[PDB]
């Protein structure tokens, strides 16, 4: 050709390479040097999906050290030693749901973000040091640590503490809390949350932790409290001085009386009141035609600062599609 | 009566 | 009629699975992994400990649990 | 009558100012006939055919992250339904030349059939000869693409 093609404007060659798909953008980077340059570039790069994908953790370093701001990756299979060090990364929502990531790479990994917004640690298996350098972000909106454990009350009041801007906090089902932990949690999880997840506990959460949690928190909307063995008929004054509870869903709570629970139908402001395993038949069929604006025993799951949610497929991660990902096995 | 199976209900049917 | 399987074991971990009726097995959520406090709302009555760790595409209404050892 | 400012490349061309709206060079220098030096006479005829047609492309949409995604670009595969100079079979010299002339006005219809063109022209294709095709000499030594390789050796 008499056309000298690779002397084209870069505004050009990052609009033709947009269109291209993430299984052939690798394959464009072996044409020529300046095309591998232009390859790798940052505008490229901004929404990572490799969901349920087996990775070396040194391809994961840098693929985030080329600029990422959506890194979706639930269960993956990083399971080796890290080896080179890595700029710090710009991840600002990150999703790593049951994965298999051992602690040494998520310590290597997770050291060197310090600008995250969004977070899902649920399954994951934790130690003090990743609790502690988790602080360093101080940005966390939403933090979701069902199933998680391995960290001490310190580091749960450094986390606490440290991060004053969370907004969601799915803490729940962590196997190795005992009274301290849950007191510690309830003390210094910041004023400004809207929904908490505090679930599971049984004899750990005592009547005085819900106490100064609706004490020092005047902003609570969802306060799932399941499997709260203790909680007992005189609590709900607790939950009468809320003003913005909207979704109270108490499970198994087999300490309270199911007829006293038309009184929680005084509070104007409540909507859905998921009562689980504890109310009978025949009663159950009164107290929901006795309560007609309340949708008693409606909703099943927890949209508790979860990162999918709902029943068609949802591949966005808190209303952010990703647009570069590996594609799916579609063909025929 | 009172707690035939409530409380102590964390456990497999067995039948 | 749910019926619960035998359970087996391995290395540190005991793992038992469920399968569950046409009723409520198209309640399972499909993009994420249940917690205690959901899929004993769903119905079923196991002991404590059991925690639902991943999904059998071809068979969704199978859960799958495995508990330390 | 109307305003006809005609186009400037060593020859007169005319062409409706009102009707050629749509480019940002020419919109700008309306408020300022004898501009659009560059582009070359063929594809600057080409773009006058196709600002030919101005309502039968509609307007552009406001969503953002779908509409450039590739997501829409699977749903883009027609380029433009209506007949892209028929599909835009035309030699790659031309082709090169009317995206370039499309860079200069800085029109985005052109700029984004003719990028979508030449994406789906170069994507099926192994590199071995996609730089052939293109007239690259590759630059990469025989450790240079060892390197490549090995890096993106997880797809």
């Amino acid at each position: 050709p008499g056309v000298s093609w690779d002397s084209l404007p870069d505004e050009l060659l990052l609009g033709i390479f947009s269109c291209l798909c993430l299984p052939e953008l690798l394959k464009v980077s072996g044409v020529c040097k300046r095309w591998y340059r232009l390859a790798s570039d940052e505008s490229l790069w901004q929404t990572l999906d490799l969901t349920g994908k087996n990775l070396h953790p040194d391809v994961t370093g840098r693929l985030l050290s080329q600029g990422v701001i959506a890194f979706r990756c639930p269960r993956s299979f990083m399971d080796q030693p890290l080896a080179e060090h890595f700029s710090p990364f710009r991840v600002q929502h990150m999703d790593l749901s049951n994965s298999v990531i051992e602690v040494s790479t998520l310590h290597g990994i997770l050291s060197q973000c310090s600008k995250l917004q969004n977070l899902s640690l649920e399954g994951l298996r934790l130690s003090d040091p990743i609790v502690n350098t988790l602080a360093k972000n101080s940005n966390l909106v939403r933090l979701n640590l069902s199933g998680c454990s391995g960290f001490s009350e310190f580091a749960l009041q450094t986390l606490l503490s440290s991060c004053s801007r969370l907004d969601e906090l799915n803490l729940s089902w962590c196997f190795d809390f005992t009274e301290k932990h849950v007191q510690v949690a309830v003390a210094h999880v910041s004023e400004t949350i809207t929904q908490l997840n505090l679930s599971g506990y049984r004899k750990n959460l005592q009547k005085s932790d819900l106490s100064t949690l609706v004490r020092r928190c005047p902003n609570l909307v969802h306060l799932d409290l399941s499997d709260s063995v203790m909680l007992k008929n005189d609590c709900f004054q607790e939950f009468f001085q809320l003003n913005y509870l909207q979704h109270l869903s108490l499970s198994r709570c087999y300490d309270i009386i199911p007829e006293t629970l038309l009184e929680l139908g005084e509070i104007p402001t409540l909507k859905t009141l998921q009562v689980f395993g504890i109310v009978p038949d025949g009663t159950l069929q009164l107290l929901k035609e006795a309560l007609p604006h309340l949708q008693i025993n409606c909703s099943h799951f927890t949209t508790i600062a979860r990162p999918t949610i709902g029943n068609k497929k949802n591949q966005e991660i808190w209303g952010i599609k990703c647009r570069l990902t590996l594609q799916k096995p579609s063909c025929l | 009566d009172g707690s035939p199976n409530a409380g102590s209900v964390e456990q497999t049917p067995k039948k | 009629q749910i019926y619960y399987s035998d359970k087996y074991d391995d290395e540190e971990f005991e793992y038992r699975h469920v399968m569950l009726p046409k009723d409520i097995a198209k309640l399972v959520p499909k993009t994420h992994l249940m917690s205690e406090s959901e899929w004993r709302n769903l119905g079923v009555q196991q002991s404590q400990g059991w925690v639902h760790y991943m999904i059998h595409e071809p068979e969704p209404h199978i859960l799958l649990f495995r508990r330390p050892l | 009558p109307s305003i006809k400012l005609q186009s400037s490349d060593g020859e007169i061309f005319e062409v409706d100012v009102e009707i050629a709206k749509q480019s940002v060079t020419i919109k700008t220098m309306l408020e300022d006939d004898e501009g659009d030096d560059d582009p070359v006479p063929l594809p600057n005829v080409n773009a006058a055919i196709l600002k030919k047609v101005i309502q039968w492309c509609t307007h552009h949409k406001d969503d953002p992250p779908p509409p450039e995604d590739d997501e829409n670009k699977e749903k883009r595969t027609d380029d433009i339904p209506v007949w892209d100079q028929e599909f835009l079979k035309v030699d790659q010299g031309t082709l090169f030349e009317l995206i370039l002339a499309a860079n200069y006005l800085d029109i985005k219809g052109l700029l984004d059939v003719t990028c979508k063109t030449v994406a789906n022209m170069i994507k099926g294709k192994t590199p071995e000869e996609i730089r052939k095709t293109f007239n690259i000499k590759n630059d990469f030594t025989e450790e240079e693409e060892a390197q490549v390789r090995k890096e993106n050796q997880w797809c």
